């Protein structure tokens, strides 16, 4: 079964940096793109960021540009999100999520479909990050 | 930005009755490859979201057959043949045609 | 460094100046190996222990890929009388990586196996199976009298219009004609059926008993390595000078996170000079920028052995974080000389407008050049200065005219 | 009929990343401004030679083309390669096909027998736009490159520029001298695209910062 | 160039083989060091002719002449003139050493020469700078070409206007798309071309099985590897010797040009 | 001087072998062309005053 | 090329190419030095003009 286990939550003050972590197991980690998504309390979901399978291409949402740095280490089957420059609105539960589309296996001769980011396949347990005085 | 909406904000459904909950988008979700990129997620009370519909009519593996959906352009909707007790939760529709991925505001499904 | 200057000048005395004595190169701290995570062993068994080998005229080719190919066991096996490798040494095969390895297996008479090599001539090399002149691979042969003997099923092509190109095979069976008549489907005048069997009797003469021969061919130009030796991948390390080995690509440099937009099928990146400067790690699949380990010439600033034995060393174009008074001069960071905020005439040049000198308990100083004494000319629209006196100045000028007439 | 290939059909010669560099390479490219045969297959699909490599292009609103056929005899006597995309998957296999006079797909068709290789994945043809392909068979490797571009020119290839990137790279290693495209039809009455043959040419390729080929020069053109 | 590293870097197997050729690397390094010292000598000889750094006065009362374009620009970080700024904008195993005199120092020398010429003219070359009004200086310079002083004084304004217009025309022509600086761009292009050709020669195999030393050392045993390494050593050594000879010829040409420029100054 | 023709004229085998030495022929052709242009520059600057 | 097969012909052709290329390089170097001398003479001639 597909396993995702978030970590790195807790209570913090505004202005400092924090790190979230997501363990992954039960599937070929390095061939899947990875998403970060969050749900602020009492409000709807919000896609935070996505990282490419090789970590080459990174994208983030408009609310987090310039600030957050998404990274992964395929050797350890881990995913990261550096939470630089917090403000109160970052109070939310955070989920690491898998991409539905893995990249084609290059050992086969076929190189289609082109690797593209797609919606969130499987969502992890989730952890809470609270930032406030 | 591809702003999106869902109506009604909360639908109350007796057990076994069919249910209908809608999603909409500002710009068309049809991509140049011919696919229409819409994803839906179910978040029951007290855990992370679960993917239900990954293309407008394609149900995700492991989803019960009662869940189904259809749509085109900017109007989309999901149909439930009969609502069982575990179907209570919030339904979020989401486009994946362009980044950032934009969710709808979410809609609750409850028992009457 | 003073002794290095004395040694490179081959003199016990050193004049004032700056001398390039040696070259600095930060050494590799660790050795790194990153081979692909292929688990399955390679099916060499069905190549060598096959039930039946094809005739030399119709040699059978097998394609080998996705292997952890152990060539040590083949090399150490006593069965193989001939284990000859041309483009590679047999011992090195356990540490190389190849793409799309071929294995050409066929049976052949004994003493004529010498024709299986680059540039050879003879009936088998000319008309049955020819290797290229730049062949990269191994030719493996052994006695097969106990299996292939009598026996007459195996054949070899005697008659054929022209010498075969490398790695082509002829299957035609029409009656060749050496005479001029149209020998159509008949062995007419000087015409023969092109294939005739080998006489593999169980006790034929030495060199005539059958030999089973397998030829391994390796391709190295193609990017994705599919056949690799049984080396063990080391944990990856970044941001330090290390020896690295990605899929057999030996090298030395600093590995750094890459921003290059490699496509999934791309494994390597090439610089403008057509040298590998980026690589996809074959396990994490991440792209790593390769840069050379920091290096630069080493220059020794010497006030002169007659003056003093103290010296200062300039490591050209390096940052002092890599070198092991210290001063980050723009022309390479300088040690052994103390920076001073004054400015003097250039005694010993270094570069970027900075020079060094031996001055006052004395030590070697480093300073920015003073181009000259400042002077504000008292210009005005109605003021002139006229000399009231003079000095006759005699200045010597030396010019070379000729040099010695060597022959 | 014939038309002029305005610098179309160039592709990435090798799967090695190169960025911000002008690279001179020798490979089987389509010559610039060459004569490409234009086949008005819809009012048929003749078997065409495979001269060291083929450049194939097409543009239809209804994606009539679905695949290709390769081989020497195209019968049970010799090995043949089949590529075809139905509504849900591609299928690539290399078998001694007993091809009929008119290969096509119904509303679905195969002639496979006694063979070794097979493969399945998503279709690269989908349900205005120009689809270009380049086929090669050298050193035991069968290769396909591809690129899809919107257009507005009606009945000729565009003046623009776009490099074809790899789509298939298989070590099939079969002998190929002839090929034939196959179509999808709403009928089974067993009895549109451009073709241009590659030649060995020296090209100078401009790689931009993102690693994509943005322009090229055919050294032997003029 | 590090001769040992260029011919074969990070490979002691070649370095032992390269020793058998003797002192060729020492000769190449010595020649390139001589060329490098010659460049600093050329710059010093051309620009360092002033014994003092003369400053232009704060008041620009030069009798109508306007040297704003050629004099230093105070506002810039590097104190180049306007025309100097226009000029500056329009123009492994091996390393590039920096010049002894930075562009700031050369600009300082040029400013000193300009100030000495404007305020004192010919005199600071002969000895201590003797101030003189610029009108009288240009008057004698008219007298130096056989034109009497009154020819200048009677029409000083026209002369000043003509000089200002000519300087403005130089500024406009230089700021345009004109390629008047092709002579220096030729030097830059020749140096770049020589270095690129030297680097490209590493890709040539010279008859060896491969152009990469690591491939030879990984694939072949020492006795079999040596014959390929010898071919690569001979090829790369020949390429480096050719490069050094070309640089010596170019250095002689540049030395002649620098001597001419020093004489012109 | 045409470097390839001088070293080996009309020989495709030697022409292929000569490519292994790289860009020596292009270098020599460039140098000789530079000398050739330099002669015209000399005559121009002497006589075209 | 008429007497020997490619594997031995290449061995002979390698040393023949090496000799001819060395001769051409020496010729070009001598021409470069002589061109520098002639340029010095031509600059002197232009100055005299
Ligand atoms: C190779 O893949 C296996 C898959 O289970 C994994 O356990 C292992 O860590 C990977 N790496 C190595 C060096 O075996
Ligand atoms: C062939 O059979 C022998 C029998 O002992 C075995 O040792 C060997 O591993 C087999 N395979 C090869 C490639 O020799
Ligand atoms: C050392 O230098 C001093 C001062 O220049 C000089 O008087 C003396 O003769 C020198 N001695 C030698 C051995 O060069
Ligand atoms: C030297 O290295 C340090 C650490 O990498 C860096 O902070 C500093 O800017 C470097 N200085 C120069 C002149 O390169
Ligand atoms: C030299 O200048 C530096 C930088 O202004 C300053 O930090 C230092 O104290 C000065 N030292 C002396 C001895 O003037
Ligand atoms: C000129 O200088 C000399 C010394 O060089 C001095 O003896 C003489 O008196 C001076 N004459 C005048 C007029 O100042
Ligand atoms: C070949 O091309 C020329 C010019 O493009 C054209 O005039 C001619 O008709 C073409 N012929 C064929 C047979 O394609
Ligand atoms: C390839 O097939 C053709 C028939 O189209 C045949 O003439 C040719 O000899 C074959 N070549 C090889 C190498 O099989
Ligand atoms: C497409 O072909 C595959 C076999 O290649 C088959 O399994 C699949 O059902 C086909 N799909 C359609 C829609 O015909
Ligand atoms: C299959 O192909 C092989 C090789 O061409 C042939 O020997 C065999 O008879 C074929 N069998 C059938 C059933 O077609
Ligand atoms: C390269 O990629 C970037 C990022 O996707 C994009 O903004 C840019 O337009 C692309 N092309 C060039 C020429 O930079
Ligand atoms: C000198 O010329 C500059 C333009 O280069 C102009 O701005 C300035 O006013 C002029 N000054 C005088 C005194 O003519």
């Amino acid at each position: 079964q597909v396993q995702l286990v978030e970590s790195g939550g807790g209570v913090v003050q505004p202005g400092r940096s924090l790190r979230l972590s997501c363990e992954a197991s039960g599937f070929t980690f390095n061939t899947y793109d990875m998403h970060w998504a969050r749900q602020a309390p009492g409000k709807g979901l919000e896609w935070v960021a996505v990282i490419w399978y090789d970590g080459s291409n990174k994208f983030y949402a408009d609310s987090v540009k310039g600030r957050f740095t998404i990274s992964r280490d395929n050797s350890k089957n881990t995913l990261y999100l550096q939470m630089n420059s917090l403000r109160a609105e970052d109070t939310a539960v955070y989920y690491c999520a898998r991409d539905r589309t893995p990249v084609y296996d290059i050992l086969t001769g076929y190189y289609w479909p082109p690797p593209r980011v797609d919606g969130m396949d499987v969502w992890g347990q989730g952890t809470t990050v609270t930032v406030s005085s | 930005d591809n702003v999106m909406t869902q109506t009604p904000f909360s639908l109350s459904v007796t057990p076994g009755q069919p249910a209908s909950i809608s999603c909409k988008s500002s710009q068309s979700l049809l991509h140049s490859d011919g696919k229409t990129y819409l994803y839906w997620y179910l978040q029951k009370p007290g855990q992370s979201p679960q993917l239900l519909i990954y293309e407008v009519s394609n149900r995700f593996s492991g989803v019960p057959e009662r869940f189904s959906g259809s749509g085109s352009g900017t109007d989309f909707t999901l149909k439930i043949s009969r609502v069982e007790a575990e179907d209570v939760g919030v339904y979020y529709c989401m486009q994946s045609i362009q980044l950032p991925f934009t969710f709808g505001q979410g809609t609750k499904l409850e028992i009457k | 460094p003073l002794s290095e200057t004395k040694c490179t000048l081959k003199s016990f005395t050193v004049e004032k100046g700056i001398y390039q004595t040696s070259n600095f190169r930060v050494q590799p701290t660790e050795s790194i190996v990153r081979f692909p995570n292929i688990t399955n062993l390679c099916p060499f068994g069905e190549v060598f222990n096959a039930t039946r080998f094809a005739s030399v005229y119709a040699w059978n080719r097998k394609r080998i890929s996705n292997c952890v190919a152990d060539y040590s066991v083949l090399y150490n096996s006593a069965s193989f009388s001939t284990f000859k490798c041309y483009g590679v040494s047999p011992t090195k095969l356990n540490d190389l990586c190849f793409t799309n390895v071929y294995a050409d297996s066929f049976v052949i008479r004994g003493d004529e196996v010498r024709q299986i090599a680059p540039g050879q001539t003879g009936k088998i090399a000319d008309y049955n199976y020819k290797l290229p002149d730049d062949f990269t691979g191994c030719v493996i042969a052994w006695n097969s009298n106990n299996l292939d003997s009598g026996n007459y099923n195996y054949l070899y092509r005697l008659f054929r219009k022209s010498n075969l190109k490398p790695f082509e095979r002829d299957i035609s069976t029409e009656i060749y004609q050496a005479g001029s008549t149209p020998c159509n489907g008949v062995e007419g005048f000087n015409c023969y059926f092109p294939l005739q069997s080998y006489g593999f009797q169980p006790t034929n003469g030495v060199g005539y008993q059958p030999y089973r021969v397998v030829v391994l061919s390796f391709e190295l130009l193609h990017a994705p390595a599919t056949v690799c030796g049984p080396k063990k991948s080391t944990n990856l390390v970044k941001n330090k000078c290390v020896n690295f080995n990605f899929n057999g690509l030996t090298g030395t440099g600093v590995l750094t996170e890459s921003n290059k937009k490699f496509l999934p099928f791309q494994q390597f990146g090439r610089d403008i000079a057509d040298t590998t400067d980026a690589v996809r790690d074959p396990q994490t699949l991440e792209i790593l920028d390769i840069t050379p380990c920091s290096f630069g010439g080493v220059s020794v600033i010497t006030p002169g052995t007659n003056t003093s034995n103290q010296v200062a060393v300039l490591y050209q174009g390096v940052n002092c974080t890599e070198v092991p008074n210290v001063f980050q001069t723009r022309a390479g960071c300088l040690i052994g000389a103390e920076h001073v905020n004054n400015s003097y005439e250039c005694d010993i040049p270094i570069g970027a407008g900075i020079c060094a000198s031996y001055q006052t308990s004395q030590s070697i100083i480093a300073y920015t050049m003073s181009l000259g004494a400042e002077n504000s000319v008292a210009y005005s629209n109605n003021s002139i200065a006229i000399p009231t006196n003079f000095t006759i100045s005699v200045t010597t000028e030396i010019l070379p005219v000729s040099m010695t007439k060597t022959s | 009929a014939y038309t002029n290939s305005f610098t179309r059909g160039v592709y990435y010669p090798d799967k090695v990343f190169r960025s911000s560099v002008l690279h001179s390479t020798q490979d089987l490219f389509l010559p610039f401004f060459s004569n490409v045969t234009w086949f008005h297959a819809i009012h048929d699909n003749p078997v065409l030679p495979f001269n060291d490599g083929v450049y194939f292009a097409s543009t239809e609103k209804s994606n009539i083309i679905r695949g290709w056929i390769f081989g020497t005899t195209l019968d049970s006597k010799t090995q043949s390669l089949l590529i075809v995309n139905n509504a849900t998957n591609v299928v690539i296999k290399v078998c001694e096909f007993q091809f009929c006079n008119d290969p096509f797909l119904g509303v679905v068709y195969s002639s496979a027998n006694n063979c070794t290789f097979e493969y399945v994945s998503q279709p690269f043809l989908m349900d205005k736009n120009l689809r270009e392909f380049v086929f090669k068979n050298i050193d035991g490797y069968f290769k396909i490159y591809s690129k899809h571009t919107p257009i507005n020119l009606v009945r000729d290839l565009p003046q623009g520029f776009s490099a074809l990137e790899p789509l298939v790279d298989l070590p099939i290693g079969i002998n190929i001298t002839r090929f034939q495209t196959l179509l999808a039809l709403h009928r089974s009455y067993l009895t549109a695209y451009y073709v241009g043959y590659l030649q060995p040419r020296t090209f100078l390729l401009k790689y931009n910062e993102n690693g994509t080929i943005t322009d090229a020069v055919d050294c032997a053109l003029d | 160039v590090d001769c040992t590293m260029y011919i074969c870097g990070d490979s002691t197997e070649c370095s032992n083989l390269l020793l058998q050729y003797g002192s060729f690397c020492t000769q190449l390094n010595r020649a390139l060091t001589g060329i490098a010292v010659e460049q600093d000598k050329n710059t010093q000889e051309v620009f360092a002719q002033v014994k003092q750094i003369y400053k232009t006065p704060p008041i620009k009362d030069f009798g109508g002449f306007n040297f704003s374009q050629i004099l230093p620009d105070p506002s810039k970080p590097s104190k180049r003139s306007f025309i100097e700024d226009l000029l500056f904008n329009k123009v492994n195993g091996l390393t590039v050493l920096p010049p002894l005199l930075t562009d700031e120092m050369i600009a300082q020398y040029t400013s000193a020469l300009l100030a000495g010429t404007i305020t004192s003219g010919w005199t600071f070359g002969a000895g201590a700078a003797l101030q003189i009004p610029f009108a009288m200086q240009m008057a004698y310079r008219f007298n130096g070409i056989g034109v009497t002083q009154n020819v200048l004084y009677e029409n000083q304004k026209l002369i000043a206007n003509q000089f200002n217009s000519a300087i403005g025309k130089i500024q406009d022509s230089l700021s345009s798309t004109a390629s008047a600086l092709g002579k220096l761009q030729d030097v830059v292009n020749q140096n770049a071309q020589a270095l690129n050709t030297l680097v490209k020669q590493l890709s040539s195999n010279f008859g060896a099985i491969s152009s990469v030393l690591n491939d030879i050392l990984s694939r072949l045993d020492p006795p079999e590897a040596e014959v390929q390494i010898d071919r690569l050593i001979t090829g790369r050594l020949q390429s480096l010797q050719t490069y050094v000879t070309q640089q010596l010829i170019r250095a002689a040409e540049i030395r002649a040009s620098a001597n001419l420029a020093a004489t012109k100054m």
